[PDB]
């Protein structure tokens, strides 16, 4: 019939897939990001970890151009210094998981290179606008 | 004569020694200015 | 004053062999804004400094990877991989995270 | 590309004044996002940073070692960087750099070194 | 070189400085805003009333037109008994602490103004959209 | 005079309305919805409730093409198995409770429809910009 | 410019029904975002609220000293805002007020006041 | 029903002193969108009456500041600072938060 458990896979589902496969499906390890006298407490400190460590990724997100589009693209080019590698395998060929070492260096220039490609992009939208 | 004598009471003039360089303030963002562009339809 | 001191003070390298430069602050270098604001300048007598190294662990535009930049705060260390002819001269660390900028005492490579 | 020409006299008196002026060619001064400094060096005793400035904020800094004398201007009426270094001594035998430094990549990757005037102080002619 | 420590400020770095200097950089203190068996507790109250009064400034922002735009503009016209000042004097001539203090009252005027000059202008979008 | 308060009404005002004058004022039930040694722990568990149950809601807003638009228009058509009603009533023949009764089966088919009509039109909308 | 006439008996039998007329000239009754309202007031005793009516939902409102009696109406055949009440007495000697009143600055900042009727129950002719 | 008190009942004020008349409701008259619901008017014997101060602490699009709004909950002052010979005629205070609208007693300045 139409509807089928073989293709509608789970949480981590995709872990081992390639990029191209699991860009398909990222809804699927969204949605269960937030919700799914001193062991109360254990209660707590478990429940605002997880929202706050929730809203430090929506935060990182937002002031770059992405509020909660999940897929974007930006305006800082590819410097091969970070990767070196070709854009013909890094989305059949490899896994996320060796994508992660291979870049963890490089990580917080990117995310510093993104907030101050969106600022200079936010203001440069005002003068534009100021104008006319 | 001003004859000064040494006295201690309070415990917090103590830590009035110490905590009078510093103040707490409150970081209140989203502020508010008239400028000339109008969100475009 | 923040002090930057440079070991060793004068180094007579094999073109081949891994040679390193030290130099460390007086604090540690890291900013905020995700760039570590150490640098490494390579000066001729009788020429003008130029940049060789800026946010280290990473060459710039136009060097080769004879020359790398690691370490961590307080402690910076330039290594030089392979040397060439053209490897001689004295280099210089200096800071770029705060006011004033401070430069190394200076670290003369020769030949043999 | 933006060369920068240093000017000065090579024969400065004790107790007085010493006058630097940095030729901008290729170029303007006033171009935006970039630092505008002097850098002194002593012969094989390490470079010293004497002060310098940011255009886009008229922002003239100086090294804590030297704010009392050093007064730093721009000349934009002969596109120059001017230094003015009042009651010169024995340590200021330095050879000046001009240097303009971009703040960001967008302005620029590699920042510019001039050719460098040694000034050495004395009476001899 | 390139990249020096002068411009590149720190937390709360222009905050003496004009508003054309200081709306340079918003970013600086936008992102140290969220992160930075009874002393457990002081950290359990200080910690979720900083996640709640930041998600209040985020609901505020989000129900005008700013989703996480950070700057942008709106409709309503300012009317000259709120400030009653020149344009070209208050973006190099005042600073911001001198500008909260000579605002403070017509604050809660200007927030409802525009609530409803974003539902006004959110509904006729889709009366806009409804027709065709 | 100008500023009345009868049709500016408060938290649930129309909570009996029809639909058609429901959604003029969509926003008062909004904005009260986060702010308004054991009995402080009556106070935490009651705070970190408010603000989990709010971000639940604001996330599976969010995944959709809805970011904090408010009212916003989507992609899947209305199968007429779900309501089965007339359009020209159900806007101002019932009311909002009278139509919660008449869905609440059909919900997690609408919301697991809504995310894939969401991904599917993003990672179309990163193609269109891909070959360009 | 709307400009609001009124009409009606100056002198009102006792134990009848008074009816009062309002003219709208200028503009229609039926214009969105205004809300109609009759105001009474005895000469130097002060105002009071009749009763009002929002156009967009159709929503008449009385004052609930005096819900009993009022009926308010719309004649849009005549363009004209309407007042019934029966059983007046004494007390209802005042001057009719009809006022459109603006719910939003979209609609209008300032609203209109009527020349104002005013009426006396007698049965002297 | 809500009572509106009007103080003083009748004043005789001279031209360019700083007159006041207070009105004093049964509740506090703030509203969760921002606004205080409270107003004055102006009314001339014989005359409809204009609204004059509507937001109180904010003027209106063709008042000067001889009008003042001021105060807090329940408690309502009027203030008048320059008399003008058209300045006489009976103030009203009236609410609009609540339905139904009641309105002041009257409070009649007149001319010395
Ligand atoms: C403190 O005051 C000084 C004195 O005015 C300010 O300096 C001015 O800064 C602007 C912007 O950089 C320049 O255009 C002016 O030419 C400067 N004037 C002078 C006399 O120096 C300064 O910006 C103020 N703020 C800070 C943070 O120092
Ligand atoms: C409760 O029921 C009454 C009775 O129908 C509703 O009144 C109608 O309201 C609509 C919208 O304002 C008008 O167009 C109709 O003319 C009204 N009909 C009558 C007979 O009055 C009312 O809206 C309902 N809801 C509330 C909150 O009162
Ligand atoms: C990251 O840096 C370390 C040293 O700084 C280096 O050993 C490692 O190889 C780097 N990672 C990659 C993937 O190159
Ligand atoms: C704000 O209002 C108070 C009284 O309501 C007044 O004293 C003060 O001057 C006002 N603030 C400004 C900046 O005018
Ligand atoms: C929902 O389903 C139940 C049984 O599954 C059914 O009894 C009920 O009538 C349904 N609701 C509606 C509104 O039809």
């Amino acid at each position: 019939a139409v509807g089928i458990g073989a293709v509608f896979l789970g949480f981590l589902g995709a872990a081992g897939s390639t990029m191209g496969a699991a860009s398909m499906t990222l809804t699927v390890q969204a949605r269960n990001l937030l919700s799914g006298t001193v062991w109360g407490i254990k209660q707590l400190q478990a429940r605002v970890l997880a929202v706050e460590r929730y809203l430090r990724d929506q935060q990182l997100l937002g002031i770059w151009g992405c509020s909660g589009k999940l897929i974007c693209c930006t305006n800082v080019p590819w410097n091969s210094s970070w990767s070196n590698r070709n854009l013909s395998e890094i989305w059949d060929n490899m896994t996320w998981l060796q994508w992660d070492k291979e870049i963890s260096n490089y990580t917080q220039i990117i995310y510093g290179l993104l907030e101050e490609s969106q600022n200079q992009q936010e203001k440069n939208e005002q003068d534009l606008l100021a104008l006319d | 004569t001003e004859t000064f004598r040494p006295g201690g009471g309070d415990m917090r003039d103590n830590w009035r020694s110490e905590l009078y360089k510093y103040k707490v303030v409150k970081i209140e963002p989203l502020g508010v200015a008239p400028t000339r562009c109008k969100r475009r339809v | 004053d923040i002090v930057m001191t440079q070991t060793p003070l004068s180094l007579s390298v094999t073109p081949g062999e891994p040679a390193s430069i030290s130099c460390r602050s007086s604090q540690s270098l890291l900013h905020s804004n995700g760039h570590t604001y150490v640098h490494w300048y390579l000066q001729k007598a009788g020429q003008s400094p130029q940049l060789l190294i800026y946010e280290v662990s990473n060459r710039a535009s136009g060097v080769p990877d004879r020359f790398s930049g690691s370490g961590s705060g307080t402690d910076f260390t330039l290594k030089i991989s392979r040397v060439e002819a053209e490897d001689v001269g004295v280099y210089y660390c200096e800071q770029t995270l705060q006011i004033p900028f401070t430069f190394g005492g200076g670290t003369k490579v020769e030949i043999k | 590309q933006v060369q920068l020409q240093e000017s000065g006299p090579g024969v400065v008196k004790p107790s007085e004044t010493l006058s630097l002026t940095c030729g901008v060619s290729g170029g303007t001064i006033s171009s935006s996002h970039f630092y505008w400094s002097w850098i002194r060096q002593p012969p094989g005793k390490g470079l010293e940073w004497i002060g310098g400035l940011y255009i886009n904020d008229e922002r003239i800094n100086y090294n804590p070692s030297l704010e009392s004398r050093v007064t730093i201007s721009k000349d934009t009426s002969q596109n120059q960087f001017a230094l003015k270094l009042t009651s010169v001594t024995a340590a200021d035998t330095a050879v000046y750099y001009c240097v303009r430094e971009p703040v960001i990549a967008a302005a620029g990757t590699v920042d510019v070194w001039g050719r460098g005037v040694l000034v050495t102080v004395s009476s001899a002619s």
